């Protein structure tokens, strides 16, 4: 393998210890600490999941009874289960906030490539693990999730020759499927730790809390000066989350989304398809499937979202040609009388207003997409929510199209002002 | 297989459709300067056609939300547009091409001052947020007009093109990162690039370019087609320049003063073949002196020099004072 | 960079700082002949010089770029037009007469070599270079090369193309 | 615990930024050759043979 | 973002529209 | 030729002391001899922090925190200046809200309106008369 | 053509190809359907001309058709 | 002193071309420049073959296995000489059996004797008269 030149860092215990004992971190704010929160939540997820594994027997017909009985006879088991669920929630929250923050700072440059992609891959893997975890609940929610995943897997093969059997045996949750998925969940959850370590090592090459290049050269020593601040910011965000959850969720509630988790596989055969809803983090994808009734187009939308999320630095980056790359433009060619356009250069973050407007439109579209369930019972018979379609289409356009990111208007206007001023002053 | 002579090329790139490949004298890759391309494109988009008409109507909004916004933020930070436009913070922080070019060509101060100006603000903003730069720093920030920042920007971009970007030959490439991830593993660079397929040889003639007419037109009067000789043209030109100065406070003059049009007309007359004595000799002398100084590259006087060090070993590292007849 | 050229072997040689001299010798005789490559360079690149010559040649049995074909074509044309000294031309005439009883003119040689094509090049290379035996000599510090100093699998598969470049790339 | 976190982190960072900087005019014969010929990039192996050639 | 309060879905949770579900929690406090 | 560079080129060569135990005779090489190979990550992990930085005639002064305020520049002035005017107008609005108030407001209003229209269609579906 | 593409895809000779016959002829005999003209050397004629700016060009006619040589000399 | 060695010692110093892209101008460094650092495992894995070997005036000849017997020297003599004598008397006995026939025989005899004693005591336990 001569094509592979090498590795940025050799993750040996000696060198890792030295690197983390000599690491320096520049002064930062809370917005640039979501990565540490994600990593700490990953560590707690590892610990709590290890504790849970010693209680969960992978037989589907015993998981509900085992969970119910081992919460009483054993102390702290239900505490660890609650910690695991809330850790998944906070892990999704921190990961998406980190993604939004890194999209905001325009980290699609070439020097960020290794930092960016290594992160996205981790995120991608972090998705798969979550899916497997859901299956372990052995509720009707797990049944529906497994069925949808099996249908998506079988989509690639045109429904020929049961290529899904090695994992989704019969497309149903049984002893074999549960055992295999639980073991894969454990192994990939532990692999996520190594992936996160690799990403954290890579990203330190060019780390910035803000886009503006502060001239400071002195930096904090990571072990305690930065670590204490990271832990404190984690504490503050956890306090805020506790307050919001305490007030937004009354102790007894009516019509929660957990009501679909009543049905346990095996015990209850009939499924209340009227109220089918996943956890909020997988809510956007189920909403997309409901909005796009076409199976192939929905699968393509999911794959495109994830992969374009992976390939941001390539579409929007400098591309090593130093902004001499030529785009393909539909209509601007007529206005400029040129087939192609040189990539614009001045695309700062804090200063320009177009970038902020587009980014916040994208973020609000994502929030609206996760805001509710389209309720496919008559979501199409009734003309569907136009806001959901607008938000999905803007998400697709923002990720992939370079006219909403690095727009040409700013560069042309700045050059016009430059030309006018130089002509006036010669 | 050869990309040229492929069935598609044989059927399409034929003299009948005028799509044939034409072979000429060898020429460098990246034949077109980016600064000139953007100048011509900006002129075409703003001062011609329906696009020009639309963009002229948007001058107020663009000036408010794209120029005065950046200027206000920079002044709040004790900076100017230069600090954000001459060298982007991306290049200033982490960019190996910029680092190498600066090391090989630039004097250290040209970037040291850029870094220290931001250090001034961010030594306080990080310590305590919400920092508003005091008036004395804001004054020196406001002193420099955009008319010199544009000169610096054009000089830097033209130098980078003529010296480095004009001596580069891109090639087909695999993933730069030696990452084991399969998604990064099989990244293919070279296809989906317009330049890659537009010309398969370094001898091919260039098929898309700006006509000489457009290049010459883009060097005229940015504000519009006027006639500074006739009084009617001068009135409209002065009106447009005044509204421009109003829209852009620190572009050509301080936001409280007015532009001296007589000096501008004298400069135009001196630069071109048109000449006359309608201006005072003092005005002509001042204009010539200003023109000479503006185009004069600063040089070192070799005066007021500090002392160079010639260190010597301390006393304890040297032999003692005494020295007697050895034998 | 070494990648920016049309000679495949020169790319590799430029990548190696200390591999200094390389020349391809074609010595034909009445009954037999030897066609090969002689490298001279620092012993640290021993294997690199050992497995390089074959790797390129055998690779031409599977694929050769038209750029190399035209480069060699032009070089041969120029060398044909570069025979000017009387001694060299007289010696060439005498040798050609001895081995063929005929003086091969410039035009005939140009027509012969120019008619070569990528397919013909591949067929000739596979006839003469692909998966063929070798005569190898190494003179000088052989501390690195003693381990593989015998005619073994590594040498056997060197005359293959993309299969056998394992040892060249390492180091 | 919030106030003690504040003392540990934010006040401490503000204290560390209480730095006095001074720049002088060095005009001795020495040339800035270290700047012209210097610098190391940890990701140089990813840029060698791939970029700006 | 704003969910109508007479559809029969509490806070936007669709389904359970053939039931009386808001009694004691949202309408009335047992 | 029998020269190190073959007599026609110069080779930047160096015999690393790694893999060698003795300088000569029976004395070990210095433990940190390998660090004398500048610009190599293998030499030290400190080379990862390698951003461009060059300076001459630069002096900076720092003071021990023991001699500095535990909480410096806290509540200077009143609540109005330190909190209402600085942390809210200059830190929350000037930096954050001033950037996203318009896009967020537009998206929020549009989502509210679209959800209301969707709910009204749902009502029409469920309720007649 | 189709035949050339096929015989290139599988690395086999195309006997009927004219190029193969030309490239696999007996070295002791002339090529079947090609023959180059005979030419005789001519004397060398030198000519020097100065341009308006001051650049001076020297030229020598071809004694026997061969590769063209060019050069720029500077008193520097 | 301002010199690199401080005027007291000579420092074996080297500026590794690693962590650099261009040796001059925009020209790139040689792809395998780092291999010029001799005596470093990091340079190449081949350095792990670190056996001691020095020789002069030595010439070695090795022939292609394509001009050699597929199974050379097999049954070169009679079956008795190649197998019964060479293998069962000079490879098995002379090497293996001649070295452990005595200790293994003694151990086997002692173990058999003691196991027989153990079985005899067991029989005495189980059976009476
Ligand atoms: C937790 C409990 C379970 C533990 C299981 C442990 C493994 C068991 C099998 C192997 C046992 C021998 C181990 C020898 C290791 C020698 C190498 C070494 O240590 O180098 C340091 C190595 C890093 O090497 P590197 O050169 O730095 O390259 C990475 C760079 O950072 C570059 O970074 P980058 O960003 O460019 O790349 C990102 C990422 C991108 O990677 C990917 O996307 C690829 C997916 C991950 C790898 C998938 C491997 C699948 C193997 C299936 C095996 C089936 C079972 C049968 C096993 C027996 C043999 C058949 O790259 C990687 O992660 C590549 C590193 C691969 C690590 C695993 C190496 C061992 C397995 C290799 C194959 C088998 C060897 C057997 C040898 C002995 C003979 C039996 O670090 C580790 O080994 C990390 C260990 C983490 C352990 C946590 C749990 C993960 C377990 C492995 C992954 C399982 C994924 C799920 C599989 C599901 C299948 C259905
Ligand atoms: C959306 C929601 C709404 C919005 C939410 C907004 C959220 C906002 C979050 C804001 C977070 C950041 C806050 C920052 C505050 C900054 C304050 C400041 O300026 O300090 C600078 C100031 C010095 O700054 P400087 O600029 O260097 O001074 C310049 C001076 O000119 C010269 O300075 P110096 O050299 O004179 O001073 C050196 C310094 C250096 O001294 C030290 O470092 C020694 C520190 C010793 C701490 C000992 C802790 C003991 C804790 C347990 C106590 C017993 C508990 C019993 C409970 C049951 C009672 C029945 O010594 C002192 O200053 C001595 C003063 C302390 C006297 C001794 C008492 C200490 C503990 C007091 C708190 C505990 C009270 C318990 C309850 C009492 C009954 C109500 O720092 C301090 O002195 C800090 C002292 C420690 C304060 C801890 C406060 C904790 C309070 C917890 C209890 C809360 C109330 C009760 C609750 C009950 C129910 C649970
Ligand atoms: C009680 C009364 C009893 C009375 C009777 C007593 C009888 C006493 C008998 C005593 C026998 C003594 C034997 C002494 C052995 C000495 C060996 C020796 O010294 O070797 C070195 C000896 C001499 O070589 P050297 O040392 O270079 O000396 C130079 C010589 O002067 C000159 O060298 P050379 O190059 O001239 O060597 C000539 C040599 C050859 O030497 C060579 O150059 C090597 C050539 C190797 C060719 C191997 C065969 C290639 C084809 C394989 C099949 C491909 C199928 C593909 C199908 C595709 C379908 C899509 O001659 C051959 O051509 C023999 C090759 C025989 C190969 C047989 C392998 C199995 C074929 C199975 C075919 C199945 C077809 C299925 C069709 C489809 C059905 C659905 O070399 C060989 O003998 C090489 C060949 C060895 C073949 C061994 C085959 C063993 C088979 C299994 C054991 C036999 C019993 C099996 C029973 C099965 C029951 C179920
Ligand atoms: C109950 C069930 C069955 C249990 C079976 C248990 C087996 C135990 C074996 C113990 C010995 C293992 C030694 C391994 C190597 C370490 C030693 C070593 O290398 O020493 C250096 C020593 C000297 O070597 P060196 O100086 O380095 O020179 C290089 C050699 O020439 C390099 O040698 P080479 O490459 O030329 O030779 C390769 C070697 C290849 O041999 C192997 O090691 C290969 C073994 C393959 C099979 C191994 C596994 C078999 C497992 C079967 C049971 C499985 C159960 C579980 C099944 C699944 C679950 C239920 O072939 C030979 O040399 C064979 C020579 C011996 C043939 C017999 C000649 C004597 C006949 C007359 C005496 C008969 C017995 C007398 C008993 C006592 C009363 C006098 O090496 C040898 O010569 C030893 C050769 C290997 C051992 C030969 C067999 C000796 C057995 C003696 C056992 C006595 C125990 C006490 C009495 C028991 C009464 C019942
Ligand atoms: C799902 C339906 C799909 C439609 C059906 C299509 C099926 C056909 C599948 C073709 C792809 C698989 C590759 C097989 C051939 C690859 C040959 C190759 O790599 O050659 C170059 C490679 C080059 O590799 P190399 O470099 O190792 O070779 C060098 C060897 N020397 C130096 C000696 C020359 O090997 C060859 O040169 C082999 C040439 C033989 C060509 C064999 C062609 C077989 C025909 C394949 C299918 C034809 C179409 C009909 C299919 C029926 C469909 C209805
Ligand atoms: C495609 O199909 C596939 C899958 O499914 C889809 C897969 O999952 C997989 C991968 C998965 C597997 C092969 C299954 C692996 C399962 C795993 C890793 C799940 C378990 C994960 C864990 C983290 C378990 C952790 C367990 C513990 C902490 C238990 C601790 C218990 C003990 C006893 C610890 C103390 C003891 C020791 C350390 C032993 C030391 C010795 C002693 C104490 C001696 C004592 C005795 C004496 C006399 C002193 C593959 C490859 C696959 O192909
Ligand atoms: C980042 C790491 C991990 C993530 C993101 C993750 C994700 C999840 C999720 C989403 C669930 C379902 C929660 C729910 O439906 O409410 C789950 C359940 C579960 N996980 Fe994980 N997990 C991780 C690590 C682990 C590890 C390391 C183990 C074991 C070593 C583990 C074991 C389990 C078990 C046993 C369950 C089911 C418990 C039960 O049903 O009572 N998890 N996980
Ligand atoms: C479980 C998933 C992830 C973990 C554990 C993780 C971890 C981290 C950590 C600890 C940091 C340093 C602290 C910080 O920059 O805030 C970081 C930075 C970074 N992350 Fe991630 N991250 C994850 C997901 C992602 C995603 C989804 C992306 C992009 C799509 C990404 C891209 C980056 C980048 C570019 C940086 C460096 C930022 C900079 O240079 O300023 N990461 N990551």
């Amino acid at each position: 393998m001569e094509w592979n030149k090498g590795t940025y860092m050799s993750t040996s215990i000696k060198k890792i210890v030295q690197y983390f004992s000599v690491m320096t971190v520049s002064f930062h704010d809370i917005n640039s600490l979501f990565g540490f929160f994600t990593f700490l939540t990953i560590a707690s997820q590892l610990v709590s999941g290890t504790m849970l594994a010693f209680s969960l027997v992978p037989e589907p017909m015993l998981i509900p009874m085992v969970r119910e009985e081992e919460d009483v006879e054993d102390l702290y088991t239900d505490d660890f289960f609650w910690l695991h669920e809330r850790g998944v929630d906070m892990l999704f929250i921190f990961s998406y906030f980190h993604l939004f923050r890194k999209i905001y700072l325009n980290n699609f440059e070439y020097e960020q490539e290794a930092a960016w992609k290594s992160g996205v891959f981790t995120f991608l893997l972090f998705q798969v693990v979550v899916f497997l975890g859901l299956v372990l609940c052995c509720t009707h929610l797990s049944d529906i999730t497994l069925a949808i995943a099996a249908n998506l897997y079988d989509t690639f093969f045109a429904g020929k020759g049961k290529f899904y059997w090695w994992i989704f045996t019969s497309k149903e949750l049984n002893t074999d499927t549960i055992i295999r998925l639980a073991y894969l969940h454990y192994v990939l959850a532990f692999f996520l730790a190594y992936l996160g370590l690799i990403h954290g090592v890579d990203m330190h090459y060019d780390w910035k809390n803000e886009s503006s290049m502060d001239g400071l050269e002195t930096e904090m020593i990571w072990f305690d000066e930065a670590l204490s601040n990271e832990l404190g910011a984690m504490i503050e965000i956890i306090l805020i989350v506790m307050i919001v959850c305490f007030f937004m969720y009354p102790e007894p509630e009516a019509l929660s989304y957990e009501f679909f988790m009543w049905g346990d596989i095996g015990f209850i055969n009939d499924v209340r398809f009227l109220s089918v809803a996943p956890h909020w983090y997988f809510r956007p994808f189920m909403a997309w499937l409901t909005v796009c009734p076409f199976h192939k187009i929905g699968l393509f939308g999911l794959i495109y979202y994830f992969f374009i999320l992976f390939y941001q630095p390539v579409i929007h980056g400098t591309n090593e040609q130093n902004n001499y790359t030529k785009r393909n433009v539909a209509f601007v060619s007529f206005f400029i009388n040129r087939s192609d356009i040189m990539t614009p250069k001045y695309h700062s973050v804090e200063d320009n207003l177009l970038h902020q407007i587009t980014f916040w439109l994208f973020l609000c579209s994502a929030l609206y997409v996760t805001s509710y369930l389209p309720y496919g019972r008559f979501y199409n018979r009734i003309n569907g929510n136009y806001g959901t379609l607008w938000s999905f289409m803007y998400i697709f356009f923002y990720l992939g199209n370079s006219f909403l990111r690095r727009p040409l208007i700013t560069e042309l206007y700045l050059f016009n002002a430059f030309v006018k001023s130089k002509f006036l002053k010669k | 297989v050869r990309l040229e002579k492929i069935l598609w090329e044989q059927l399409v790139n034929v003299k009948a459709f005028s799509r044939q490949r034409v072979i000429g004298a060898p020429s460098k890759w990246y034949n077109e300067n980016r600064t000139e391309w953007f100048k011509v494109a900006q002129h075409n988009a703003f001062n011609t056609g329906f696009s020009g008409v639309i963009l002229r109507a948007l001058e107020p909004l663009l000036a408010k939300f794209i120029y005065r916004w950046r200027l206000d933020i920079a002044h709040q930070r004790g900076l100017t547009l230069e600090d954000s436009l001459l060298f982007m913070d991306r290049e200033l922080r982490r960019c190996y091409f910029f680092e190498t070019v600066a090391r090989q060509n630039l004097h250290p101060y040209t970037v040291l001052f850029m870094k220290k100006r931001r250090a001034r603000y961010y030594k306080v903003e990080r310590g305590l947020r919400g920092f508003y730069v005091p008036d004395w720093v804001r004054k020196e920030a406001e002193e420099r007009q955009l008319s010199e920042t544009v000169d610096n920007i054009f000089n830097w971009e033209n130098f980078v093109y003529r010296e480095y970007m004009s001596d580069m030959t891109p090639i087909g490439r695999w993933t730069s990162l030696s990452k084991i991830t399969p998604l990064d593993m099989f990244q293919y660079y070279g296809l989906f690039r317009n330049e890659a397929w537009d010309r398969f040889f370094y001898n091919e003639a260039f098929y898309e370019s700006y006509s000489e007419k457009e290049k010459q037109e883009a060097n005229g009067n940015p504000f519009g087609k006027f006639n500074l000789q006739t009084a009617d043209g001068r009135a409209q030109f002065e009106k447009e320049v005044n509204t421009f100065i109003e829209r852009y406070p620190f572009a050509v003059t301080k936001p409280g003063q007015k532009f001296d049009f007589t000096r501008f007309y004298a400069l135009e007359d001196l630069a071109n073949k048109r000449d006359t004595s309608k201006y005072d000799p003092a005005l002509l002398e001042s204009v010539k002196n200003e023109l000479k100084q503006s185009a004069a590259l600063p040089a070192d006087n070799g005066a007021n020099k500090t002392k160079k060090s010639k260190p010597i070993l301390p006393d304890w590292l040297q032999p003692k004072f005494g020295k007697a007849f050895q034998a | 960079t070494s990648d920016r050229q049309y000679s495949l072997i020169h790319k590799e040689l430029g990548n190696l700082p200390d591999v200094t001299i390389h020349k391809t010798h074609y010595l034909p005789y009445s009954d037999t002949g030897l066609f090969g490559s002689y490298f001279y360079g620092n012993e640290i690149f021993g294997n690199q010089m050992l497995f390089l010559s074959q790797m390129i040649l055998s690779e031409y049995a599977s694929y050769i770029n038209q750029a190399e074909i035209y480069r060699a074509r032009a070089k041969y044309f120029n060398e044909l037009l570069a025979e000017q000294n009387s001694a060299d031309i007289a010696s060439s005439i005498a040798t050609q007469v001895t081995y063929l009883n005929r003086r091969v003119p410039r035009s005939e040689v140009a027509k012969r070599i120019s008619s070569l094509d990528s397919g013909l090049i591949n067929r000739a290379a596979t006839r003469w270079f692909w998966d063929k035996e070798l005569a190898i000599v190494t003179w000088g510090p052989s501390h690195g090369l003693i381990a593989g100093s015998h005619y073994n699998r590594s040498i056997k598969r060197s005359t293959l193309g993309w299969y056998g470049n394992t040892h060249y790339y390492i180091v | 615990i919030l106030p003690f976190k504040y003392f540990k982190t934010k006040a401490y960072y503000r204290n560390l930024l209480s730095l006095r900087w001074e720049m002088y005019a060095v005009r001795d014969g020495v040339y800035y050759n270290h700047f012209k010929y210097g610098g190391y990039n940890s990701r140089a192996y990813q840029f060698r043979g791939y970029f700006w050639a | 973002f704003i969910y109508r309060d007479d559809i029969g879905a509490f806070w936007g949770i669709k389904g359970y529209e053939e039931l009386v579900t808001e009694v004691g929690t949202h309408k009335g406090h047992n | 030729m029998n020269v190190t560079g073959a007599g026609l080129t110069h080779v930047k060569d160096f015999h690393s002391d790694e893999m060698r135990v003795f300088r000569g005779g029976l004395r070990h090489i210095a433990d940190k001899q390998g660090n004398l190979i500048y610009g190599s990550v293998n030499s030290s992990v400190r080379y990862y922090h390698d951003k461009m930085s060059y300076e001459r005639g630069f002096i900076q002064h720092s003071r021990s925190p023991s001699n500095q305020f535990i909480n410096f520049h806290f509540m200077l002035g009143g609540f109005r200046t330190y909190v209402l005017e600085r942390f809210f107008k200059q830190v929350w609005y000037r930096r954050n809200i001033r950037t996203f108030w318009f896009p967020v407001l537009i998206s929020y209003t549009s989502g509210c309106i679209t959800m209301r229209m969707y709910d009204n269609n749902c009502y029409d579906y469920f309720y007649f008369s | 053509s189709v035949r050339k593409a096929f015989y290139d895809f599988i690395y086999k000779d195309d006997k009927s190809a004219e190029t193969y016959k030309v490239t696999t002829a007996d070295p002791r005999t002339p090529v079947q359907g090609f023959r180059g003209q005979t030419a005789e050397d001519v004397a060398a004629k030198y000519e020097v001309t100065k341009l308006a700016n001051g650049v001076t060009i020297i030229t020598e006619s071809q004694t026997f058709p061969s590769q063209v040589d060019m050069g720029i000399l500077l008193d520097v």
